[PDB]
C-alpha cells in the first residue's frame, strides 16, 4: 500500500484504495467506545509483558 | 498459459463476451448521448505489464489503469462452463485470491433557463 | 429467597395474595376473575434492605471475546482447565465497597465464571 500510494499521481491510486482494500477505516466515537486503539504499529504491538494484546486499530 | 487473468471491470466498461463479430453487432443506441455510445464502440483486450508491477487494461487510447489487489470474500475457482457436457462442463482455471483494482470514470454537465414572469394587467373600463 | 408473580388461569392477571377467613389459610385470588388458587410458599413480599447481591448471576459468559478487556494466564478454570481468562471490576452501579475482580474463562462451550 505504501508503495502504490507514493507512486499515486503518476499512477490513478488514492487513499480511498486503502478504505476499498480494507487497510484503513472511518471510526464514529461511539464505535470508538469499542475500539482497543493502539498509538504507533511498532511501539505498542511488540512482544513484553502483556498490555493488552488484543489490538484492533492503530492511530494514523 | 494458467495465470491471473480474472478482470471485473465497471457498468460502463463492459466488454461483450464474445469476439466482435458483423453478424452479432447491430445498431441500436445513439453530452447525454456521448455516454451513451460508448458502451459498445469501446467494449479484444490487451492488459499491458509494466516494470513497477503496475497493469494498464486498452480497449483503445483510452486506458484503465489497474493493481492486482488481493480478495478474501470471492475465493472461487474460474471455470469456462460451456454448454456441452451433462449441464455446462466446466474447465478448471486459476483461483479468485485476488481481483482488479482499478480507475475508469465519468462526468456532468450545466443547464439555465429562467426565473419570474411580467404581471400588473388590468381590463377594460 | 423471593416471591414471583403467580398469574391467573382464566384472564391471565396477577394473583394477590389473601388470607382465608375460615379455614385459616393463604390463597390466591384475582380482581378480574373469579380465581382462587391456593399457595404454597406462605410467604408474601420480601425486601433486601442490604441489597446483597451476587454479581456472578448477572455476568454473561460473551465477555471473554471483548478485545479491549485484559487477559491474564495466571488463574485458570475450574470446570474444563483452560489457562486464559479476562477480568473486569463489578461494572455495576450500586457497588457497595468493592474493587473486587470477577473472571469468566476464555474458551468457548465453558463461559465458566468466578471470583477470586
Ligand atoms: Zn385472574
Ligand atoms: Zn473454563
Amino acid at each position: 500500500h505504501i508503495d502504490q500510494l507514493k507512486e499515486r499521481e503518476y499512477n490513478n491510486y488514492s487513499w480511498q484504495d486503502l478504505v476499498a482494500s480494507g487497510v484503513v477505516e472511518y471510526i464514529d466515537t461511539l464505535e470508538e467506545e469499542t475500539v482497543m486503539l493502539a498509538m504507533t504499529p511498532d511501539d505498542l504491538q511488540e512482544k513484553e509483558v502483556a498490555y493488552c494484546s488484543t489490538y484492533t486499530h492503530c492511530e494514523i | 498459459g494458467n495465470d491471473l487473468y480474472f478482470v471485473k471491470l465497471p457498468n460502463f466498461l463492459s466488454v461483450e463476451p464474445r469476439p466482435f463479430d458483423p453478424q452479432y453487432y447491430e445498431d441500436e443506441f445513439e453530452e447525454e448521448g456521448r455516454t451513451r455510445l460508448k458502451l459498445k464502440v469501446e467494449n479484444n483486450a490487451r492488459i499491458v505489464k509494466w516494470s513497477d508491477g503496475s497493469m494498464s487494461l486498452h480497449l483503445g487510447n483510452e486506458v484503465f489503469d489497474v493493481y492486482k489487489a488481493p480478495l478474501q470474500g470471492d475465493h472461487n475457482h474460474l471455470f469456462i462452463r460451456q454448454g456441452t457436457g451433462l449441464q455446462g462442463q466446466a474447465v478448471f482455471k486459476t483461483k479468485l485470491t485476488f481481483r482488479p483494482h482499478s480507475t475508469d470514470s465519468a462526468t456532468h454537465r450545466k443547464m439555465t433557463l429562467s426565473l419570474a414572469d411580467r404581471c400588473s394587467k388590468t381590463q377594460k373600463i | 429467597g423471593f416471591v414471583g408473580i403467580r398469574f391467573c388461569q382464566e384472564c391471565n392477571n396477577m394473583l394477590y395474595p389473601k388470607e382465608d377467613k375460615e379455614n385459616r389459610i393463604l390463597l390466591y385470588a384475582c380482581r378480574n376473575c373469579d380465581y382462587q388458587q391456593e399457595a404454597d410458599n406462605s410467604c408474601i413480599y420480601v425486601n433486601k434492605i442490604t441489597h446483597e447481591v451476587d454479581e456472578l448471576t448477572q455476568i454473561i459468559a460473551d465477555v471473554s471475546q471483548d478485545p479491549t478487556l485484559p487477559r491474564t494466564e495466571d488463574h485458570p478454570c475450574q470446570k474444563c482447565g483452560h489457562k486464559e481468562a479476562v477480568f473486569f471490576q463489578s461494572h455495576s452501579a450500586r457497588a457497595e465497597d468493592a474493587m473486587r475482580l470477577y473472571y469468566v474463562c476464555t474458551a468457548p462451550h465453558c463461559g465458566h465464571r468466578w471470583t477470586e
